[PDB]
């Protein structure tokens, strides 16, 4: 038999047996991606965007034997990173919270997918609405291959749009635009396309007037999947 | 001289020789323990050059 977090009312697993007489498992993993991060309100000065959120790491569908497996097992699902909330006045930002990661564990073997890092609070300053890292992955006890998430996008004195991920990994939100002092506004990036079941990051929020702006983007929740022989 | 008396009982001595209970404390919920754990055995003899 099966379990995925697809299936509805799944729960957190620890400490669960490993199946009576079942012969092994094939394992399937993804990281959480982190929230994005929010940009400075205000009426006057630079206003720079907060950062893009990681995306989540991957782990592919590879065996394990019952005589490697333990007699219980973990297989924590990464929720998704809360994005960073308005500046709640004429003032900086907010950082997300990073990804939940993702662990599978049994006797001898782990496999972990991490969730992506948060993007950063953006302030008045041009360095400032650093973009995630993204979820790397750990190995141990069998010779399994997994993939890194993607890069979440600055925004600060040059935004940019997430990195894109079809490699089984999530992708990066993108960065939030913002506001000059003496000019008109200036554009975010895109959140990057992918196809892995690890979680993407969330975009930043844009640096904005004074009554303006938003909450910065959720990453999305991670995935679980173990095929039971 | 090496005389030795009878091997009086503590009991005996009225003495209340009781080890202390296992101090309890509220551990870390569970999701955090196998974390942690996960993160350990990523530092550790089989994970490749550890």
């Amino acid at each position: 038999f099966t379990i995925s977090s697809e299936d509805p009312g799944y729960e957190d697993l620890i400490d669960e047996q490993v199946p009576e007489g079942a012969s092994g498992c094939w394992v399937t993993l993804g990281g959480a991606g982190g929230g994005g991060g929010s940009g400075r309100r205000a009426n006057s000065g630079y206003r720079y965007g907060g950062g893009g959120g990681g995306g989540g790491g991957y782990i592919d569908r590879v065996w394990i034997p019952r005589a490697s497996l333990g007699s219980t097992f973990t297989l924590i699902r990464g929720l998704g990173g809360a994005g960073g909330a308005r500046a709640a006045g004429s003032s900086n930002g907010n950082n997300g919270a990073p990804g939940g990661s993702t662990v599978f564990s049994s006797g001898s073997v782990s496999l972990t997918a991490s969730g992506g890092a948060a993007g950063v609070k953006g302030t008045s300053s041009s360095a400032s609405g650093s973009g995630g890292a993204g979820g790397t992955t750990s190995i141990s006890g069998v010779s399994a291959t997994g993939y890194t998430g993607g890069k979440g996008g600055n925004g600060g004195s040059s935004p940019s749009s997430g990195q894109s991920r079809t490699d089984g990994s999530g992708a990066g939100g993108g960065g939030g635009g913002g506001v000059r002092s003496n000019d008109n506004s200036f554009s975010g990036g895109s959140n990057g396309t992918s196809s892995g079941p690890a979680g993407n990051g969330g975009r930043g929020t844009d640096g904005s007037i004074n009554t303006g702006g938003s909450n910065a983007g959720s990453g999305g929740d991670g995935y679980v999947l173990i095929e039971w022989e | 001289a090496g005389n030795e008396s009878e091997p009086k009982t503590l009991a005996e001595l009225e003495a209340e020789a009781a080890t202390d209970e296992l101090s309890p404390a509220d551990p870390l919920a569970p999701a955090v323990r196998a974390q942690i754990d996960a993160l350990v055995a990523a530092k550790m003899k089989p994970t490749s050059g550890k």
